[PDB]
């Protein structure tokens, strides 16, 4: 025992105190639900753990034990009561793979030696058949009203044994440090810390402490993994100010380019439109508050959220001296920076909420395809939509040919993007977003688009140099674009109007005309080599 | 798991698709408790790039995303800005060719803040480069690096050498003075007792603590308390880990880390085979060594042990026999059949402790070229080798004596990368593999001795009779195991004396060795290959330091007995404690031994040039390198091959 013992708390509190932690280290458990702290129900994504605290005191866990029927009346006896009744008569509504586990702090027998071994190492290990036969003889063959039987109860049985209640308190206490460092990036000050977290945990499981220091319920007697993840995450910045520590806040990234007038769009909705034009400045044009404001997307299209956080990590001199060297290398590495930083702020402005940023990885003719700029948006009416993004910056020939060129290749990506029976690789690229099953089941590639073009969605950015904008202001640079940029997204209607070679599938257009690409691209070169 | 179980266990089947492999991998990347898992999995398709020559990319990107940086810029050539600015951005501050792991990195910002960092095991990855960046980053200066081993610490010297060459000015040997501001003071636990200098130390750095968690114990555990009191901050990579207490309520508050980043793959292959049964074990030796067929690491409990391994992979024919200067050089001067000369005409590496210091770097930088197949050591940390091994045969595993057993499959994947495995390693175990008072004796026993027998202990320069019986009778009381671990018995006290004879008598080192083995023939005869090995042992550790330490011992005991008693002769011995300590040479060159030259080839040095009586390492390797024309026309080759090699002379 250890800092259990010190507080007194019992084995089956510090049980589910490791469960919780679990949860909050493991993606895929969506909650645990404790009414008392030894029947623990951990609902995970496809399965559904009922675990039992158990616990003798002669010198072991015998048969006789696990097959005993609880007496549990006045000088009486329930029938069909048992240890191993009451594991199998565990319901669960919800239609997900059924697990049971038996912890108990004392050894096991020989005769339930096989249980303590994990089921995915029971292939040839023996002590299957003769233990299933006698549970049934003993229980004289029981099956449950869901049709269970006790072979099937031993097909899934992970009966585990912790010699001590500090062993649990050091694999929780290791669940919560590791959780933190991978998390939020931070390494707890001192084992204190983890020990009171540890402490708060037990409190909030066993409800023996104040409401404020508790993991929020919606309900009581179950536990979401977002509440706990909140408290966790204001427990580590607890951690972070009374270290001294600075907290690590995402800065307020600014709005490069604003949009134009109200979207214009194509009669069936599935084209859009939308410009991002930029205003004058005194009869000039803010080609270096554009390049400035895209500079500061130098992290947030390059770097990882993970990896931004050990950029906070390093001080100011250590930031100013260790990027002195330019990472770019050539003019045509800096113009698709540009072409995607615009593209990947047009959609973080477009949408209230912000999209998730991610890569797809797609097989063609079994070579590698990268796809960079995805995103994922969260339309909790309908879904998770998925965007993905294509960037542009035409600087050679006019827009006008080279936008069916643009449209083409979209299609060839498009029709190598959602006709396939192959997997897709996500790269989620946020560290925090849970990918239900809407998306999961189009990434699979098992079964067939069932008009999953709804979920999928392909934005493109076209930044093109437009003969109107030019240095001058030339007082009156609309009315006539506007016409200009609508006679452009037209060309994203000839071939949904004249047949349906993909046109159930929603298009986002993205145009922006400046008065020069190059000088712009010139402009963020020169910026960029100042950090 | 079972994802991962399926994409690992998968990559020996035919039906292999890479996809699905590296779609098992960004599916245990994104959940953070199968991280690890998926960072294994990229370990292994970083081995196997054969495979994967054709989504190279998605490799690349769960590589950068597992967070092994120094494999993303070492492993692959086109690199985009992103992940080149993430380099940089995790570039160490000592050098622009070394990047950090996101572990390390944290490690690093916790200790370039000032916090004391305790790690909560010695992990796959290398912290070298947290210290070179400690260094590098031009805040410090005083620093004590703790390492365990002499070989060891030179070899962190020359690291240390190399960069930093003259910002920091190294203190590795006791002849050595702090003349600069800044000084790296790279000791082992005994020399930084022995250190009187040790003081306004900024950061001490100590791996390899499991001693704390015996001759290696109570030194350590003076050592961390002089530093603790001393410095100010501190950095232990080393056991003692389990929710570390005791440092806390000392006033040491520090912060300690738990990670779970762990840079190399390993397929354990277990034999169950007790430690005594040895035949068994030799049959499993010969069906490992059919197997194994890359660089291979036998580990074993002692070097006759190892020596009969080499002897038995010798006997199925494995290993490619050759012949060099060097094995001539050996076999001239140790002995024909002794194990090191042997296996190294037969293609396998020898690398004891006890081995010369010359001969351990010629056994390391041979196995580093990929000349040997065989490198049979008999310690975890093999000095001067680098990530070359494949295989790791665990032949001895129970070591006893309270050890409970190396690696623990908590310690296999640490210890793996101390032994240098590149990526993928195979670990074949022949056992199973588990989970988790000196200064006031002498003078009682000068009490009872009488003044007839007191004339042998007041002695000045010259020695003179009878004084090999009673020294070799206060030894067999002072220091018992220290004689009794060579294979020299406490009692009778006769071989004692022989051993004294032998050493008073001759002029060199080599014509003792030569008689120590003539001798040592006729012993068996009533075999050589442990006798070398103990003989060499006894010299470097008995003659060179405790012996001479109980020599100084008694000095001030007999001063008091002969003020006591009414003696008025001299008390002396700076011609008998220099000259053991010198091992027949003037009393500095000795330090060059552990530098990596011969005591053979020193002793030819001695002949040729003028030694400065008062110089310490530091003049002595410059006087060699200065005179380097007068030595090296009229030398042997493989004599000033080695003394080359030591001084870090190119050509």
């Amino acid at each position: 025992g250890g800092v259990a013992a010190k507080h007194g708390f019992l084995f089956q509190d510090c049980v589910a105190a490791y469960h919780v932690t679990r949860m909050l280290r493991d993606k895929t458990i969506r909650s645990v639900r404790c009414e008392v702290t030894d029947d623990i129900d951990i609902v995970s994504d496809g399965y559904i753990d009922f675990v039992q605290v158990k616990s003798t005191g002669k010198t072991r866990w015998n048969i006789s034990d696990i097959v005993q029927n609880s007496k549990g009346a006045d000088k009486k006896t329930i029938p069909c009561s048992s240890i191993l009744h009451k594991s199998m008569q565990c319901e669960s509504d919800l239609s997900l793979g059924r697990r049971y586990s038996i912890v108990t702090e004392e050894k096991v027998n020989k005769t339930l030696e096989y249980l303590t071994i994990s089921p995915n190492a029971r292939l040839d290990k023996p002590g299957r058949q003769e233990l299933i036969d006698d549970l049934n003889k003993r229980t004289d063959n029981f099956l449950t009203d869901s049709g269970i039987s006790v072979s099937d109860w031993i097909d899934a049985a992970t009966w585990e044994v912790f010699s001590s209640l500090r062993e649990l308190e050091l694999l929780g206490i290791k669940n919560i440090r590791l959780a933190s460092q991978d998390l939020h990036g931070v390494i707890l000050s001192s084992e204190t810390v983890a020990e009171d977290i540890w402490c708060r945990i037990l409190d909030t499981v066993t409800r023996k402490g104040e409401h404020s220091r508790r993991i929020h319920s919606a309900d009581d007697k179950s536990y979401l993994r977002p509440d706990l993840l909140e408290w966790f995450k204001q427990r580590v910045e607890d951690d972070q100010s009374r270290s001294g520590r600075k907290i690590y806040v995402k800065r307020d990234l600014p709005h490069i380019l604003t949009p134009f007038r109200a979207p214009m769009a194509s009669v069936c909705a599935k084209r859009k439109g939308q410009v991002l034009h930029q205003q004058y400045s005194l009869k000039k044009y803010r080609y270096k508050h554009i390049a400035d404001n895209v500079c500061q997307w130098l992290d947030e299209v390059f770097l990882r959220p993970k990896e931004m956080s050990d950029i906070h990590k390093l001080t100011f001199i250590e930031k100013r001296e260790r990027l002195k060297n330019s990472v770019f290398k050539s003019l045509h590495d800096v113009s698709e920076f540009l072409g995607r930083v615009l593209l990947h702020a047009t959609i973080r402005q477009h949408h209230e909420s912000q999209p998730i940023p991610c890569m797809l990885y797609v097989e063609k003719a079994g070579a590698e395809k990268i796809l960079e700029n995805v995103h994922i948006v969260r339309r909790d009416p309908e879904g998770d939509q998925l965007w993905i993004g294509f960037s542009e910056l035409v600087t050679d020939i006019n827009i006008a040919v080279r936008l069916p060129e643009i449209r083409d290749q979209l299609y060839e990506d498009i029709s190598d993007c959602i006709d396939t029976a192959r997997k897709k690789i996500l790269d989620i690229k946020d560290d925090n977003y849970l990918l239900r099953h809407d998306i999961d089941e189009i990434l699979d590639g098992s079964q067939p688009f069932d008009a999953h073009l709804d979920r999928f969605t392909f934005v493109l950015f076209v930044g093109y140099d437009s003969n109107l904008l030019t240095e001058p202001e030339t007082p009156g640079f609309e009315d006539d674009l506007e016409k200009e940029t609508a006679v452009l997204f037209e060309k994203f209607a000839a071939d949904l109007i004249e047949d349906s070679p993909f046109a159930n599938l929603c298009i986002h257009v993205f145009i922006y005309p400046a008065p020069s690409l190059e000088r712009l691209t010139q402009l963020v070169d020169e910026k960029v080599r100042e950090v | 798991t079972e994802i991962y179980e399926q994409a690992k266990h998968s990559l020996q089947g035919e039906d292999f698709s890479s996809f699905n492999y590296l779609f098992a991998v960004n599916k245990l990347l994104s959940n953070p408790v199968s991280y690890d898992l998926g960072r294994d999995l990229i370990v292994r398709a970083l081995d196997s790039r054969e495979r994967f020559s054709e989504h190279t990319t998605i490799l690349k990107n769960m590589v950068r995303k597992s967070g092994l940086f120094p494999y993303l810029k070492k492993e692959f050539t086109s690199l985009t800005p992103d992940d080149l600015r993430v380099l940089e951005l995790y570039r160490t501050p000592f050098s622009d060719g070394y990047v950090f792991h996101s572990m390390q990195f944290h490690i690093f910002d916790l200790l370039k803040s000032g916090q004391n960092v305790v790690l909560s095991a010695p992990t796959s990855m290398g912290k070298s480069a947290i210290v070179d960046s400690l260094l590098g980053m031009g805040t410090l200066k005083r620093l004590v690096l703790v390492v365990p081993t002499v070989a060891l610490a030179d070899e962190t010297r020359r690291r240390l050498q190399e960069r930093f060459g003259d910002r920091y000015q190294i203190i590795h040997h006791s002849s050595q003075v702090c003349h600069s501001d800044q000084a790296v003071y790279v000791l082992t636990q005994e020399r930084v007792n022995e250190r009187d200098d040790i003081v306004d130390i900024d950061l001490f750095v100590i791996d390899e603590f499991y001693k704390l968690a015996d001759e290696r114990v109570i030194e350590l555990n003076i050592a961390l308390s002089k530093l603790l009191k001393v410095s100010r901050q501190f950095y232990l990579t080393g056991p003692f880990v389990n929710s570390i207490r005791g440092l806390e309520k000392l006033g040491y508050p520090h912060t300690f880390v738990s990670t779970d980043f762990n840079t190399v793959a390993l397929d354990v292959k277990t034999f169950g085979i007790k430690a005594n049964d040895d035949k068994a074990k030799l049959k499993a030796l010969g069906e490992i060594a059919h197997a194994c067929v890359d660089a291979t690491i036998i580990y074993c409990k002692s070097p006759t042990v190892a020596g009969l391994v080499a002897r038995e992979l010798i006997r199925l024919g494995h290993g490619t026999p050759t012949e060099n200067p060097h094995v001539d050089w050996v076999s001239e001067e140790f002995d024909a059949d002794w194990d090191y000369t042997v296996a190294l005409r037969n293609g396998i590496g020898l690398h004891f402790g006890a081995l010369p210091r010359a001969l351990q770097q010629y056994t390391a930088d041979q196995f580093n070229a990929g000349k040997l197949r065989f490198l049979l050591c008999t310690s975890t940390i093999i000095e001067g080798v680098n990530t070359i091994a494949k295989n790791v045969v665990i032949y001895d595993n129970r070591d006893g004596t309270r050890s409970i057993d190396k690696f623990t499959h908590g310690n296999i994947k640490g210890r793996a990368g101390r032994m240098g495995v590149h990526f993928v390693g195979k670990i074949f175990c022949l056992e199973e593999i588990p989970e988790d008072e000196q200064f006031e004796m002498l003078q009682s026993m000068f009490e009872m001795m009488d003044d007839n027998e007191f004339s042998s202990l007041v002695f000045h320069w010259t020695p003179a009779t009878n004084f090999l019986k009673t020294f070799a009778k206060i030894i067999a009381r002072l220091v018992p195991h220290t004689f009794s671990r060579n294979g020299v018995p406490v009692k009778p006290t006769d071989v004692m004396i022989a051993k004294l004879a032998g050493y008073l008598s001759a002029e060199s080192y080599s014509e003792y060795l030569k008689n120590q083995i003539d001798y040592a023939r006729q012993w068996i005869s009533e075999t050589l290959s442990i006798a070398l090995n103990n003989d060499l042992k006894l010299i470097t550790n008995t003659f060179g330091y405790t012996l001479p330490k109980v020599l100084s011992l008694m000095e001030d005991v007999v001063k008091h007995h002969a003020v006591k008693r009414g003696i008025r002769s001299k008390v002396d011995y700076t011609h008998v404690k220099l000259a053991f300590e010198s091992f027949h040479l003037p009393p500095g060159v000795n330090a060059l031994e552990e530098i990596g030259i011969p005591i053979q080839t020193l002793h030819r040095l001695v002949d040729l040039l003028e030694f400065s009586d008062e110089a310490d390492v530091d003049e002595l390797s410059q006087y060699l390198r200065d005179t380097q024309d007068i030595w090296s026309r009229s030398i042997g080759y493989v004599d000033q091959m080695f003394i080359r090699r030591a001084l870090g002379i190119r050509r």
